[PDB]
């Protein structure tokens, strides 16, 4: 009774896309 | 050519191939998406629907009809592909390897130009490719699908178009929202029958068209979990799935997908076996060994059972909705946990909401859920969450009289319309439910009721609520003759929970008229009488 | 399907590797009825956590060996799949992508597999989210033409908060109820299993140990169900004859399930 | 070969190099008892970050080459350990089939190698997690937990840890050229668990003999004893070297008398009896109510000094608002046992912190605290008392102002009678009325400032 949910969002847990170090 | 090859699947080729199945009906929506795809400008439509009403499949009957060439000459010799949007992520690991993925793709489509891009799941375009730093797929195609250079079909639901394209309103702009509506059953007769012969092949069965006719009606009335053009062909499948199970030719019928549809919601559809006909005609009397001398509900619930097991129910009101009135102890709880013995062989397979729990409306929430925001949201109902499990399943309101006066009007919709839409938001039917409502209920001066407790219903309950209840039946008080019958039926399995060498109680003796004596008042029930033929006879018979 | 991320459960079956599954024909059935649909062949075992979910699988790759084929299941290889060591591994974007694209991929090659994905809870949010590129949503276009035949495994609640919950996730995978089983269908469980624990611990079991193993776990736990609690409690009392070195019996499971509850004696 | 990628447990321990662990059987036994089994064949050793869990499997590996083992796990070898090589070492383990990986940071092979494992035991894997990490990623991956079984290694007690010590003094003999005592090693445990809350016992007490012992052979550059173990802890916490515990409290507590003299020397009585003769410490010491004085907040702050910790392990509760809550007591002796808990009400009646104030933690203190026609606490000199030390504060300022806050006898008598309110009088009176006189330079900077207030 009228107690409230507190939907409480998480931060986004996302990829990350690289540079890359150039080798031969 | 060779680049949409491996980034998807191309659905023009499929139809060639006959890979995909045929689309009888949707001529009017293909209409639609051959009318969105022939704009000059935004010329990108969205199959937005109800999941399982044949979203993908009414862009399959676009792929069959450019291969038959049906389509306008606008849309004359495209080549529909299936974008596999895991394809453009996949072996993505370092920064514009997406993005170089992409732009291959619409490279090729701008050098073609006979390329309809169908993107399936077009909510998993907002976020497609996105890395921390990168550009999202949607970015990319928002100034093609704006200027239509690019002709692209989405196919989503109507749950994942508002969480995802409505919350990204540039994208929905570049769209079409086309409506894929779930379709009406003599659609569907005509959607199964058109994919009767692929399901003949694959099932090695004959399917005959009342079978068709079943399916879409069946599944229409009796599951609510999905939508009809799939929870029809679901019903044709393991029908025609179990032929080639049990013989490792058999037509399906009416009474092959009724026996399916009965190992699927529990509900019993039959074509009646003649040995469930006869214990459905003597209900009443195998009704009669677990609880004696009623005689009017004994019969009125059997009436009920029978009227839906002859499929002469009305098909939007539940299946029985009774009052049990009478005094304490006659049989209310007993009747129906008999009543729920014969449906499945259990007796706690009822539902029983102790309507004494509740007093007030600020607890009466367990039973239709909660509202969005407050706590219970996402496990909303007791009620609602049971029912939807079990459609037919016959509930008890037990001890209606101590609820409040304003929690059985949630369950007044439930009486007539047969539905109650919890606090999730999702409509759950009580229309093969059997509704139980138990309740407990001269003085003075007169020449010598059936006539004050139908007016003490009438103080407790509106006579709106009566209104809906299909059956009120006030039980008959227990005669001091028939409580030699009631005896006897607690040394026969109640000394069955007994072991067979720790006793030997039916004597057959003229003892049971004291012990039908011994625990029963005017005032009480036979409760405060099952208890003294347990305390006393069996259960300190047994401890030595 | 690589042997990476999971096993060949009907190569397993025809090696004599898996355990021998007594009861649960009636189950297995109904998983060969779903899969022998032509359209959503998909079916999820909804069981408690340690009723036999495998089990039933488990049997079905021996019934693919033993020839219990609807005809349309006949040489079917089951590749098991942990749907979580897919995502193990990925903090980069398309690694849990390629590998689940390569795992379908070499399905559509090969021709006759039949996954089985324990934790259907892990599939919706596999990857970033819904809206991204998930588990969920690159399987879906193949559960629904009936190209890709996986089979399931949630506990209830998981099918409740993660299937049912989901729109476009029912209608794909079709329910298959693993219920709870008995105390004499666990009984007989124990008996089919007691050539591999005897075998194993080359101890001797006797009639007296499974009795009390299928009665003593239901009435001292319950956090845990039964054909695992009782399989468990004729598995460590092997291991503790084994330790101690013989034969088992409701003497040697008995300080067994004392061990763990807080009984002193 | 597998000696190139990883090593042995087994052939170091025939050879001496793992050193041995003196109690610790029936984790060794549990662990016995779990790869014994045909399925769920594989301990995941559940532990804390120090208790000792790869210590079971060096003496496990002990075991192997002694005999006391199962014949099942009698000649076996124990292991400690891209897609190419890890392919490559796993299948060196399935053609031998004799052989047992260990792994430390068994749950970062799930946050792949766990479903490696399955067709390679059709292998043995002995795990090492914490607890944290079992609840996160060992029970989340149901495919995992089917083949692995929860063994607890819990944290040992200081009885205990002495016998480790023990068995570990040959090693820091040998080590070091250094001669441990007995004594010694007894403060080192008995002090481990007492000063030291960033780690758990089985290192605690053998990373302070091992620097008692580089400590004694860099400064002679003889013998660790009692007083080693506290100065090499001295360094190592910061803390002073204070640490004779003679019986338990005296008289210095009853020096801050910060109010009532009689409720210093009832406080002081009253862990002198659940300390030391009494009190078994299955209970926390402690373990009383005070009555409803000053507001006993200062009270409890020279016991928080006095006994364990400064001022800060004095923790105030308050319930006079949280009592709709599941809790902040519980994560703050996490963090810091020994705690001098204060609950600052109790007499907020509810059932809920009814629940939370039962259950409650081996060595913690907790405290609890004129319409008649009528004519028939700190008295007057106990004001008096507190009334210099609320000006002291004020007093210590004027100094760096090179002043002296001199207040008449007469003064602070009527500053009693003015003043929980003593606190702001001195800020209204005393400081308001000077520091405006300060401003205006009627005192100052080479003035001893006398506040007289007569009228009083
Ligand atoms: N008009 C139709 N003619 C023939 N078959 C149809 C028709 N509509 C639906 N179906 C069939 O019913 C099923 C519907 O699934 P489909 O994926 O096509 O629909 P959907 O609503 O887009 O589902 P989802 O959202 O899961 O992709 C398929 O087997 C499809 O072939
Ligand atoms: N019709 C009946 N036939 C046999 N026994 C009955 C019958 N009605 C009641 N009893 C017995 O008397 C008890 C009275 O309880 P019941 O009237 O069923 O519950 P309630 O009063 O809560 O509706 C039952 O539990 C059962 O043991
Ligand atoms: N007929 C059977 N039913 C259930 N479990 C069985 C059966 N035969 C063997 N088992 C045991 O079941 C376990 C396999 O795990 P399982 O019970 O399938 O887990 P889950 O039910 O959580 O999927 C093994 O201990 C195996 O020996
Ligand atoms: N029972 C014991 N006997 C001897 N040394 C032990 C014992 N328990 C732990 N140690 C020592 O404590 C240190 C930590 O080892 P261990 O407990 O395996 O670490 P971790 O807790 O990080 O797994 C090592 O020096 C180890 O030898």
């Amino acid at each position: 009774m009228k107690v409230l949910i507190l939907a409480c969002l998480v931060a986004l847990a996302l990829a990350r896309e690289l540079e890359e170090l150039n080798v031969p | 050519s060779l680049v949409l090859d491996q980034f998807g699947r191309n659905l023009t080729a499929a139809a060639m191939e006959g890979k995909l199945d045929p689309v009888i009906g949707r001529e009017k929506e293909i209409e639609r998406v051959m009318q969105v795809l022939s704009r000059r400008t935004k010329n990108n439509p969205v199959l937005i629907g109800e999941p399982g009403v044949g979203k993908t499949a009414v862009v399959e009957g676009l792929a069959q009809a450019i291969v038959h060439g049906e389509v306008p000459e606008t849309l004359k010799d495209k080549q529909l592909y299936t974008l596999d949007l895991g394809s453009l992520v996949a072996g993505s690991r370092y920064r514009g390897d997406f993005e170089e993925r992409l732009k291959k793709v619409l490279k090729e489509i701008n050098t073609r130009g006979d390329i309809i891009l169908f993107i399936d799941a077009l909510h998993t375009l907002v976020g497609a490719g996105a890395a921390e730093g990168a550009i999202d797929a949607a970015s990319i195609l928002k100034p093609k699908l704006a200027r239509g250079e690019l002709q692209t079909i989405g196919a989503t639901t109507l749950d994942e178009y508002r969480k995802y394209i409505e919350k990204d309103a540039a994208l929905e702009r570049r769209f079409q929202p086309v409506q894929v509506g779930e379709p009406t059953v003599e659609h569907t007769i005509e959607i199964l029958k058109g994919l009767r012969d692929r399901y003949e092949a694959h099932h090695r069965v004959s399917i005959t068209d009342a079978a068709m006719v079943a399916a879409a009606t069946l599944a229409d009335r009796y599951i609510n979990d999905r939508f009809l053009p799939d929870k029809a062909i679901d019903l044709i499948d393991e029908a025609g799935a179990r032929m080639r199970i049990r013989r490792m030719v058999a037509e399906v019928d009416d009474e092959q997908i009724a026996e399916v549809l009965g190992n699927w919601t529990g509900i019993p559809v039959f074509k009646l076996t003649e040995a469930e006909t006869t214990r459905l005609l003597r209900m009443e009397e195998e009704l009669h060994k677990r609880i004696i001398g009623q005689e009017d509900a004994v019969k009125a619930v059997s009436k009920a059972i029978r009227r839906t097991r002859a499929g002469l129910k009305d098909p939007k009101r539940p299946s029985g909705s009774f009052i049990f009135a009478g005094p304490s102890g006659v049989g209310k709880t007993e009747l129906s946990k008999a009543l729920a013995n014969f449906l499945f062989g259990d007796d706690d397979a009822l539902i029983q909401i102790d309507m004494g729990e509740f007093h007030d409306r600020f607890t009466a929430s367990r039973l239709f859920g909660a509202p969005p925001g407050y706590v219970g949201y996402e496990e909303g109902g007791q009620l609602t969450e049971k029912v939807r499990r079990k459609p037919f399943s016959v509930v008890l309101f037990d001890a209606i009289e101590k609820a409040h006066q304003e929690i059985y009007n949630s369950l007044l919709q439930v009486l007539e319309d047969g539905r109650l839409t919890d606090g999730q938001g999702r409509t759950v039917d009580f229309k093969n439910t059997v509704l139980i409502f138990t309740s407990n209920l001269g003085l003075g001066f007169s020449k010598g009721m059936k006539q004050k407790v139908n007016d003490e219903l009438k103080k407790h309950f509106r006579p709106e609520f009566l209104n809906r209840i299909d059956d009120i039946i006030v039980f008959h008080q227990l005669t001091r003759e028939e409580i030699i019958r009631m005896v006897d039926l607690m040394i026969s399995r109640v000394a069955g929970q007994l072991k067979s060498k720790d006793m030997a109680l039916v004597l057959t003796d003229a003892a049971k008229a004291l012990l039908a004596k011994r625990g029963f008042d005017p005032v009480l029930g036979a409760r405060p009488l099952r208890r003294t033929i347990q305390r006393e006879i069996e259960d300190q018979l047994s401890e030595k």
